[PDB]
């Protein structure tokens, strides 16, 4: 329902047509230190559990391997 | 004159659900694995006819049925390795798709979050009986199993014992019935798919920061279409990688054997979509307890809209909800390694403390983490 | 305390919505009592709102954040729905306790 | 300091049309500007020649979002020939074909031109105009509508339709009533003195000539259907427009839907 | 002022 969504007043928005302008405008130049900066921005929250349950499957298989080893 | 786009009794339902449909601008491409959900349900379908108008599927004689559309049925192979491969790939798109509305605060829908909840119970009873069906050892050890699991209660265990087995180990009919509602229940699947489309389309979609996002919507068409359309052809790649290089990798050895009840197997487990479910299984040691425990799981993830005690929707903004979050998601990974691996120790006790941490995180940690949140936010 | 105040401080910058350039109250649910909280608005203070949540869905539909100079500092971030959310809830709250006896 | 020595350079006689139109002695005209017009600094002070940089058509999209303004207005231009070009004469016609409604028209339904029929029967618009505006190399050529909301991506639709009829159904019926139309255009605009002599002035700074009003009728009566069309699909097809809007405009598409808009699929 | 806005330079993007 475009029309009455909502209502926003004193926007001005600029476009340009995909013709006159670049598909890939500085791509790896630009783009590498932007994916740097989400990262560095978000593996502090999803990195660790994902190596503490690393840690819990070395672990746990490190025990399987080590289950009986012909005890004494 | 007239324009034919808004004024055909056909086409404006068409174009008011895809093309002038008006989407939030920044939507990610997590959104998109919903819509390749639906067409990973439709590749399944028109496999799962490919698996029925050429073949004879017998009580008896199933798996030599099947290894005869390997051998000697033309691309026979390609359909089943499909069929297989495709119902791996719908569980991960289903599981990303849960975990996007889990994250992103998707589940203030009500209706449209219950709907899903009654799809998952679907898919999961379809691809049960899909497992059951091609009448494996294992396969046949796992229904053997989960039928004592389900034969316990009184007048719906036992009276449908009796109908869905004519016999308890073989007679003249015994897969048919399963065979038969694993047929039909994929379209009943497709019902409640249009339903949640229905549901969908009367909410409007949202965006992953959780705002209004009536300040800037585009048209579905001609972005979000392909960007489906790239989604399509980067989720067909994957499915035809598995399917046509490493066939055998989601899958397992111990079902290419034929069905035999005097033969034990050393070890037992479920595909690898169950298995974290079947560690709750060995968590609790009771049948019914454990019945009760997946029936609980999923009435949990039913009742996480009722648990939303903070005043902002998505997780963008909130740091302790995230790692407690990704703590879960990775707390599912290690309930589907403990799953895989047999009853022995200390899984045993890996399997408690995980079940115990699942159910944890999300019936009390998770809106007390809310709750400091907004706490510490000048909030109240 | 001070230490309370520090860490209140860099949780909100942790938060990652003065990146986006939003206020506080932008980030509020939209429920039924903020619904009727953003109605009762003066125009200033509604457009504003509606500039910086069109604003947040530029830069998050392109994945970039503001610059570190026209992101919201700590102390520019005042509390414009904090009164009126606050008289909805209580006369939401005195609704439903009349309707209760 | 600024406006005196804009005035410095930029007020040269070479650059200067004295035009008289209506009840006027040539001789006595060109005696008193002799007299008082040999007088202009002409030479160059700095040396600094003011030369005509060629300007670039850029296909772009500026939209204004304010709600609390009753109607909206949108224009959508693409880039004309220029003053030099007689191409836009021809361009002129397919403004005759297109022509303009208000809602003040006595004509009511049975105009000739089909955008207007449409708008009134389907009561779309509370205006639209066409206009053809010529710069020094370029310009711009296109239409202005003002309408309610609600019907601005409808119209839009329409509008399109029609330049691509212009692009491949014309027919020597509507190129001759164009022909007529813009007859009685050049005709009638030239009544008076200070209309012809505004024509005089433009057409000596523009043209460098005034052109006879016989050579634009031999101008208007060389066109026909095909050179029409073939200009309307070198100017109009598979193009980037410009596209300008200012009130509620929410339903004003992107421009990715007037771009594809701008070409049939079906050739 | 209307005259006051004018569209911001599309250099790093334009061809
Ligand atoms: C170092 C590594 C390279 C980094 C690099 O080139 O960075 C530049 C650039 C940086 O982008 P940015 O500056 O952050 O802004 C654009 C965003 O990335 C957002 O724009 P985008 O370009 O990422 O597009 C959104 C998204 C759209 O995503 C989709 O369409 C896919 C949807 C999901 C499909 C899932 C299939 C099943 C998966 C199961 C697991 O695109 C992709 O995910 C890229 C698909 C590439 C397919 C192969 C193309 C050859 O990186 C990319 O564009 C990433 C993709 C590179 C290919
Ligand atoms: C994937 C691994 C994590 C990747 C990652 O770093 O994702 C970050 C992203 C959150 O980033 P966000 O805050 O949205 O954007 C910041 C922009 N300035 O994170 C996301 O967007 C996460 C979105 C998906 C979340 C779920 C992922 C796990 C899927 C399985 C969940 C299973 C749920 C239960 C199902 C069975 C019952
Ligand atoms: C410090 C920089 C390091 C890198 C150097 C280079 C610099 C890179 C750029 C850094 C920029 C600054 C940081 C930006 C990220 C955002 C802030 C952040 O993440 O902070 C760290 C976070 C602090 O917590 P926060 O949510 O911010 O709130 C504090 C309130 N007390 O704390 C965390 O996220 C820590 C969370 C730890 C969670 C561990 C969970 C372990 C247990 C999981 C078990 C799961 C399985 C259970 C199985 C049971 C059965 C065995
Ligand atoms: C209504 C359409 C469907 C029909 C007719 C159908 C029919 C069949 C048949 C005949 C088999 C046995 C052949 C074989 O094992 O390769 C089978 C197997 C299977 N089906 Fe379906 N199916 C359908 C849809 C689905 C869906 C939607 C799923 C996913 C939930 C699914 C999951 C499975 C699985 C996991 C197997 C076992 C594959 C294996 O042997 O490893 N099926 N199906
Ligand atoms: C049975 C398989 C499913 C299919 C085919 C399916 C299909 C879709 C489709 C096509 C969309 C719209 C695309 C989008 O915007 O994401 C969607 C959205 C959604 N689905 Fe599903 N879905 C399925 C399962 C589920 C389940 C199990 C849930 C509940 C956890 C769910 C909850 C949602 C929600 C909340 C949205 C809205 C996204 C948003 O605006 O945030 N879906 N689904």
């Amino acid at each position: 329902e475009f029309g009455n969504l909502a209502r926003i007043r004193h926007v001005i928005s600029y476009s340009l047509s995909p013709f006159e302008q670049r598909a890939f405008p500085s791509y790896f130049s630009k783009g590498i230190p932007n994916v740097l900066r989400r990262t560095r921005e978000r593996i502090l929250r999803v990195a660790p559990p994902f190596v503490v349950v690393y840690l819990i499957y070395t672990w746990g298989n490190q025990e399987f391997e080590q289950s009986k080893r012909k005890n004494p | 004159m007239t324009n034919m786009r808004k004024t055909h009794p056909l086409f404006k339902i068409i174009n008011h659900s895809f093309i002038d449909l008006p989407a939030p601008s920044n939507i990610s491409s997590w959104w998109n694995f919903g819509s390749l959900l639906g067409v990973c349900l439709m590749v399944q379908i028109i496999t799962g006819l490919f698996l029925a108008m050429h073949y004879t599927s017998d009580t008896m004689t199933a798996f030599s049925s099947v290894t005869h559309i390997c051998r000697d049925v033309n691309y026979g192979w390609l359909i089943r390795y499909m069929h297989a491969n495709g119902a791996s790939m719908f569980f991960i798109c289903l599981f990303l798709h849960v975990g996007r509305g889990l994250y992103y605060g998707s589940y203030t829908f009500m209706e449209t979050w219950n709907i899903g909840v009654l799809l998952l119970f679907a898919v999961m009873a379809t691809a049960f009986m899909g497992y059951v069906l091609p009448w494996g050892q294992m396969s046949f050890w796992g229904a053997t199993v989960i039928t004592n699991l389900l034969s316990a209660i009184p007048y719906i265990g036992t009276t449908l014992v009796e109908w869905i087995w004519g016999g308890f180990s073989v007679d003249k009919a015994t897969l048919t019935r399963f065979f038969a509602f694993h047929f039909i229940l994929p379209f009943i699947i497709a019902a409640l798919a249009i339903v949640h489309l229905l549901f969908l389309h009367e909410t409007g979609s949202n965006n992953p920061t959780g705002l209004n996002s009536d300040a800037d919507k585009i048209p579905f068409h001609p972005y979000y279409t392909i960007k489906d359309i790239l989604g399509i052809l980067i989720m067909f790649l994957i499915l035809m990688t598995l399917v046509l290089f490493f066939p055998d990798m989601l899958g397992d050895p111990d079902n290419y054997m034929p069905a035999n009840p005097l033969n034990t197997p050393p070890h037992i487990k479920p595909e690898w979509y169950f298995l974290f479910a079947y560690a709750i299984l060995r968590s609790i040691p009771n049948k019914l307890g454990g019945v009760l425990a997946l029936i609980l799981s999923i009435l949990i993830l039913a009742l996480m809209p009722f648990l939303h005690t903070s005043k902002q929707r998505s997780l963008m903004f909130r740091p302790i909800t995230q790692i407690l979050y990704w703590i879960l998601v990775a707390n599912l990974l290690i309930l589907t390694w403990i799953g895989g691996q047999p009853v022995e120790h200390p899984f045993i006790i890996i399997g408690q403390l995980a079940s115990i941490s699942y159910f944890s995180i999300i019936l009390i940690l998770m809106p007390i983490s809310g709750i400091i949140e907004d706490k510490m936010l000048k909030l109240y | 305390s001070k230490w309370l105040d520090g860490f209140r401080k860099w949780y909100y910058n942790a938060a990652g919505f003065n990146k986006l350039g939003l206020m506080r109250d932008d980030t509020l649910h939209e429920t039924e009592d903020v619904k009727e909280a953003i109605r009762r608005l003066p125009e200033d203070l509604y457009n504003d709102r509606m500039f910086r949540i069109k604003r947040a869905l530029d830069l998050t539909m392109r994945h970039q954040i503001l610059p570190k100079d026209q992101w919201t500092k700590y102390e520019e971030d005042k509390f414009y729905l904090e009164p009126y959310l606050k008289e909805v809830i209580r006369e939401r709250k005195e609704r439903e306790e009349w309707a209760k006896k | 300091t600024d406006l005196t020595d804009y005035l410095n350079r930029h007020y040269k006689a070479p650059r200067m049309v004295l035009a008289a139109a209506g009840g006027v002695e040539h001789q006595q005209l060109l005696d008193l500007a002799q007299k008082h017009l040999s007088s202009v600094s002409r030479v160059y002070e700095e040396d600094a020649v003011p030369g005509l940089t060629p300007c670039r058509f850029t296909g772009s999209e500026i939209r204004h979002r304010d709600d609390a303004l009753p109607l909206a207005h949108v224009a959508i231009a693409v880039e004309g020939p220029g003053w030099a070009n007689p191409d836009n004469v021809t361009l002129q016609v397919a403004n005759a074909i297109i022509g303009h409604y208000d809602c003040t028209y006595g004509g009511g339904v049975h105009l000739s031109s089909p955008l207007a029929s449409v708008a009134v029967a389907n009561k779309l618009c509370q205006s639209f105009q066409t206009f053809n505006i010529s710069y020094s190399d370029t310009g711009l050529l296109g239409a202005h509508f003002v309408c309610d909301a609600m019907s601005i991506d409808d119209m839009v639709f329409f509008l399109q339709g029609q330049w691509m009829r212009l692009c491949t159904s014309a027919t020597e019926s509507e190129v001759t009533r164009g022909k007529n139309i813009l007859r009685n255009a050049l005709v009638s605009h030239l009544d008076g003195t200070t209309p012809v002599c505004e024509d005089i002035g433009r057409s000596l700074l523009t043209y460098g000539r005034r052109i006879p009003l016989a050579e634009w009728e031999s101008r208007i009566q060389e066109v026909d259907a095909q050179m029409l069309r073939d200009i309307c699909s070198k100017y109009f097809y598979d193009q980037c427009p410009a596209v300008a809007g200012y009130g509620p405009i929410e339903q004003l598409p992107d421009y990715n839907r007037i771009r594809s808009g701008m070409f049939w699929l079906r050739f | 002022s209307h005259t006051d806005v004018k569209v911001p330079d599309f250099s790093d993007y334009r061809r």
